[PDB]
RNA sequence: UUUUUUUUUUUUUUUUUUUUUUUUUUUU
RNA sequence: CGGCGGCUGUUGACGGUCCAAAGGUAGGAAAAUCCUUGUCGGGUAAUUAUCGUCGUGCGUGAAAGUUGGUCCGACUCUUCACAUGUCGUUUAU
RNA sequence: GAGUCUAGCUUCAGUUGUUAUCUGAUUGGUAUUGCAUGCCCUGAGUACGUAAGGAAAAGGAAAGGUUAACCGCUAUUUAAACAAAAAA
């Protein structure tokens, strides 16, 4: 915490997200203390950090596959689905009401 | 969030006090559920649910407890709660950002 | 207009990577899909220019997942394709084809003519090395190093500049210091080729160019020639 | 941050539940952990004592917080704490602290580090 | 990977920053 | 079938006098009417806005339709609750 | 005749306000401050004053607010998902 009063800190809590990266990599963890929920994001490379412990882990491939970099099954996420709406002003094309479509038809 | 007091609120204290106090959670949140009536209160809750208890379990085992707990009470068909693990509280996403009132009781 | 305009609004303006289209994103993908498989169909089209050069960024994904011979590349390319002649095709003429081909299958050809309806550019859109292509393609693989060598052994200047490079493919003799003599000694099995398994019949085919022909006459025009429609119907005005 | 019209609970003992704002030395809704605000009770315990206007100074703020060394501080909730001749009110704090607080009346609290 | 304030930084210079114009050419 | 009031004396049941066919009844009452801040109480950090009430400040007025129990509401207004770019203050596709 | 970099002029407000005599071989001879909201600290519990009470010269810093700039960090939104092997 302080230096010159030699005043340290130890928190605690659940890892719940570790954002990757180079050098402004960062750890969250929360916790709760008497019924009151806080959060923290730590950065991995930093001077201040005196110690860093695992109480418990979760060692499993669902971790992993958390842990890993993804990649699209499918091109079909080109489709935008969600871009697929009716205007308010425009001309009506079928049943459908001002806003987004639907595709069971 | 709450301008003014509101009328008496026993299930919500009680529901409070029992899950605070059976399932430790770390993100726990409710609200009085306006979807069902307007007109009603004190009858229906909603809300979001986090504790590490359901770390390595399916979602039928974790909402299992949830009824269980429910029951010793008598507010198993009344309350409609969201619940994820710690790790997996990016789904969670489109669950927090929304408004939260704050019940005097 | 002016012609002032075009150049007023456009400065500090960045260029968009994607060409837009006509229509809502789930029709321009559907119209680029379905492009695709014409494309892949035909074995070249006639464009406009700027279509042209949007359609050839999907024409080379195409080749180049369909190659990886993988279940995933599969639902790739599975995913990009409509009628089942284009998958044929693909998987049949087109992947043993470009066996050794690293990339770049396919080019534009600007025509540098103006549409007499509408005043717009033309261009193609043909596959490389193809029969009737506009132009010819260079070799890969050993085609390429027998090329090299030969260049090499033409000329001295030739040689002097192609030093370097013949070194990496191994066509200089490191235990004498000069071009390799024999270059079919660097013949390898390529993957297009069929691995070893290991008559006086009147019905016997003929040897023929593309395909083989049959020793018997079929009263049949060929596959382009025996459906006939009409192209355009004349719509009569209602004065 | 925080706003007017704003609602916020009491970390202190003395019996108020939540107030609202009154005041706040801001424009953009901006505010911050430590930053002096009026506070106006809404509502109040059968054995309280507190005054109709209370002065305090926000302890706890929902929206994260930034640190000189890079890190930031999140909490649940937005609590302000009774302030009056330059010290509380109340004898105890509910929950834990930020180390964003000049003022001395966060040793009260029961960990300044969570 | 891009944009933005909800993030970050400055609050100094004015003969400074900057600029479309070499002028002994008095009848292009 | 138009409508229905003056002086003066003790807060004033009561006494004098003028006039007239009769000389506002009861109820409502700060009002579809006087006045664009009447006294007091309920809500809010502020209420002259609005409800309750008093019945003086001006005044309306009974099959001219007055008052109104219960029920009822595309009729004004007070106030409570959810979400919310209405907003300080504006972004991205 | 031609390429580059430049002199002069021009530029928010505004002004004309600067250097007698001259250390004898003795550590040497003006120097980038025009400018200015509030609160706190050193000076200071000092000057002042029966008492209560309570200044300045200078510097240092934490909020709020305006202008401009930028994407290293955080928040919102959003896109991309393809060629290391010359055995390929």
């Amino acid at each position: 915490l302080s230096r010159s009063q030699q005043t340290f800190a130890t928190f605690q809590g659940y890892c719940v997200e570790v954002r990757k990266k180079r050098l402004n990599s960062s750890f969250v963890l929360r916790n709760s203390y008497e019924g009151i929920g806080v959060e923290q994001r730590i950065p991995l490379y930093s001077p201040r950090i005196i110690s860093l412990k695992v109480v418990s882990s979760c060692a499993s491939p669902t971790q992993d596959f958390l842990l890993e970099r993804h990649k699209p099954l499918t091109r079909d996420y080109r489709y935008k689905w969600k871009y697929n709406f009716r205007g308010r002003w425009s001309r009506r094309i079928g049943k459908h009401k001002p806003g987004i479509r639907s595709v069971e038809k | 969030a709450h301008k003014f007091a509101a009328p008496p609120c026993p299930n919500l204290l009680l529901l409070r006090k029992t899950i605070h106090q059976r399932l430790q959670p770390i993100l726990f949140f409710l609200k009085n559920d306006v979807t069902m009536g307007n007109y009603v209160y004190d009858q229906h809750f909603k809300g979001v649910l986090c504790s590490p208890l359901f770390e390595g379990k399916s979602y039928k085992e974790i909402y299992a407890m949830v009824d269980r707990v429910l029951e010793d009470i008598g507010l198993s068909g009344r309350v409609k709660l969201y619940c994820e693990p710690p790790s997996l509280l990016h789904k969670m996403k489109y669950h927090v950002r929304k408004h939260w009132p704050l019940e005097k009781g | 207009g002016w012609s002032k305009v075009v150049n007023f609004l456009n400065k500090g303006v960045q260029r968009r990577p994607h060409r837009r289209l006509p229509g809502q994103p789930h029709h321009q993908w559907n119209m680029l899909k379905t492009q695709l498989d014409q494309l892949v169909r035909s074995d070249r089209l006639e464009l406009t220019l700027p279509r042209a050069h949007e359609l050839q960024q999907y024409a080379e994904e195409l080749v180049h997942f369909a190659k990886q011979n993988t279940p995933e590349s599969s639902l790739i390319v599975e995913s990009m394709i409509f009628t089942p002649a284009a998958r044929r095709k693909l998987f049949h003429e087109l992947c043993p084809l470009y066996a050794n081909r690293p990339f770049f299958y396919t080019r534009v050809v600007n025509q540098h003519r103006l549409r007499m309806r509408d005043a717009a550019p033309m261009a193609y859109l043909e596959f490389v090395d193809r029969p009737g292509e506009i132009r010819p393609a260079r070799p890969v693989g050993f085609e390429r190093k027998q090329a090299i060598w030969e260049e090499m052994q033409a000329t001295r200047r030739g040689r002097r500049q192609w030093w370097n490079h013949a070194k990496k493919l191994g066509l200089i003799d490191e235990e004498t210091g000069d071009v390799i003599s024999d270059i079919n000694a660097l013949r390898r099995p390529s993957a297009a080729e069929w691995e070893e398994s290991d008559s006086p019949s009147p019905y016997k085919m003929v040897a023929a160019p593309k395909r083989a022909l049959e020793p018997f006459f079929v009263d049949l025009p060929p596959p382009t020639e025996r459906y006939r429609k009409q192209r355009y119907v004349f719509k009569r005005f209602r004065p | 941050g925080l706003w007017r019209q704003s609602i916020v609970r009491c970390a202190d003992n003395t019996g108020v539940i939540k107030a609202c704002i009154i005041g706040i030395r801001n424009k953009y809704g901006t505010g911050k952990i430590g930053a002096r605000i009026r506070v106006s009770v809404r509502d109040k315990t059968p054995e309280c004592t507190a005054p109709k206007m209370p002065k305090g100074v926000i302890v706890r703020r929902r929206k994260e917080t930034r640190r000189k060394d890079g890190s930031y501080i999140k909490f649940d909730e937005n609590a302000f704490v009774i302030i009056q001749k330059n010290k509380a009110r109340g004898t105890k704090i509910k929950g834990p602290v930020p180390m964003e607080i000049r003022h001395n009346c966060k040793t009260l609290a029961r960990w300044i580090f969570a």
